[PDB]
């Protein structure tokens, strides 16, 4: 609303007026007026601050800044008065500056400069700064896996508020996956920095632990990173083909490093829902086993759980296991199961069984 | 027999599912305990495919 000169010597005045405050602070009712004389003085401060940085957007195409803002915030701008900007509403003043460092960000130019600038006049200079590093990582091969190497130490850095999803795509710009893969990851643990969300899952989900659930919740919507950007690789990978295909096996390959037992789990969920069984058996897990009975015991959709525990049993080589897993499978009284597939698992079965089992094979 | 017919799946890759399956299914009724590695290279291979 005011060009930058007005709010200069609006601020030359504000701050002899600062002067006098300060000069003169040390010469029911004072301790009344010292109050009110106190509440002056700090809105005095957000003023001048709020003026320079008004001033600070108005110099740098005040339009276009606030232009990118969202049309909401756009209409509360138009029926907000500068009182209830510095008094109440510390989002709209954020949400300029956010959006002046992001048409900075945008245009790709240095950040340094306008954070001091910022720093200087209404004390996100580190938050520019790493924007502008990562966005220009777009369009700068070894210097530009070290400088997406130095954004990712960046971003991780301060992965508690990081835009995880605009991060991770663009680093899926610049087929930097590793990055997201371990920013996605380093998000998780910090955001749940106890692991509350594996001991609610380790505790059954029990319903009362709002904590744990909630700690599991943002542990997913970070995977939910990883997740997209395999997708996506699988995706152009079945449409390039081979490209974003080794694309997905060098994400999965990283992810397979991952310890989190909530994270494998969530995998082996997505995986078969996903229904890439033969992966499924190819990559090596604690928590598949354990997922698995879990599952099979837990689903009463059993049949699905018990015939891939059955399998992957074989393929670990625990003849006698994967064995009686498929026995019962057989056994099962359900309508999904016709006479055939049950004489060809209690084939399966005793051939397993010849590769107390003595017991078992005379019943059988 | 067995074999042949993985070294198929093998060709076709590098019905048969349902004549493997024939196959172990024989195995498993045949009133005849064949030999031990017999049935572990027979119950590997039908895994295999």
């Amino acid at each position: 609303s005011v060009t930058p000169q007005h709010l200069e010597s609006v601020l030359k005045e504000l701050k002899g007026l600062l002067e006098f405050l300060d000069r003169y602070s040390q010469f029911e009712a004072q301790l009344a007026e010292q109050f009110s004389l106190q509440g002056i003085h700090q809105l005095v401060r957000k003023m001048c601050q709020a003026l320079a940085l008004w001033k600070l957007l108005c110099e740098h195409q005040f339009s276009l800044v606030v232009s990118d803002l969202q049309k909401e915030l756009q209409e509360q701008l138009k029926i907000t008065t500068f009182k209830d900007l510095v008094i109440r509403d510390k989002e709209l003043t954020g949400a300029l500056t956010a959006s002046l460092i992001s048409c900075y960000i945008r245009d790709n130019a240095s950040v340094d400069g306008i954070s001091y600038r910022l720093q200087e006049v209404c004390p996100d200079a580190v938050c520019s700064k790493a924007n502008e590093l990562l966005q220009r990582s777009r369009h700068v091969k070894q210097e530009k896996e070290r400088m997406l190497r130095e954004s990712l130490k960046e971003y991780q850095k301060i992965s508690q508020q990081v835009d995880l999803p605009n991060v991770c795509a663009q680093y899926r710009q610049v087929r930097f996956y590793e990055g997201v893969v371990e920013l996605c990851l380093s998000a998780a643990e910090k955001k749940d920095p106890q692991g509350l969300g594996l001991h609610f899952h380790k505790n059954g989900e029990p319903e009362e632990d709002m904590a744990g659930l909630q700690a599991f919740q943002e542990r997913l919507n970070s995977y939910k990173c990883i997740t997209d950007t395999l997708q996506e690789l699988v995706n152009q990978s079945k449409a390039s083909n081979e490209e974003a295909g080794i694309h997905f096996e060098q994400m999965l390959k990283l992810a397979q490093r991952s310890a989190d037992e909530l994270f494998n789990i969530a995998l082996f969920n997505w995986l078969i829902q996903a229904d890439l069984t033969d992966k499924l058996l190819e990559l090596n897990s604690p928590f598949l086993e354990p997922h698995l009975v879990r599952m099979a015991k837990l689903d009463q959709n059993k049949v699905r759980y018990m015939d891939l525990l059955w399998r992957y049993y074989e393929k670990n080589r625990n003849f006698s296991n994967a064995a009686r897993v498929v026995a019962k499978l057989a056994d099962m009284h359900s309508p999904e199961i016709s006479l055939k597939q049950r004489l060809e698992y209690i084939s399966r079965a005793i051939l397993s069984a010849k590769s107390a089992d003595g017991e078992f094979l005379h019943e059988l | 027999t067995m074999n042949i017919l993985f070294t198929q799946y093998k060709r076709l890759k590098g019905v048969l599912r349902s004549q493997a399956r024939a196959l172990i299914t024989f195995a498993g009724m045949i009133p005849y305990r064949m030999s031990g590695d017999t049935n572990a290279r027979l119950v590997q291979m039908e895994v295999l495919m």
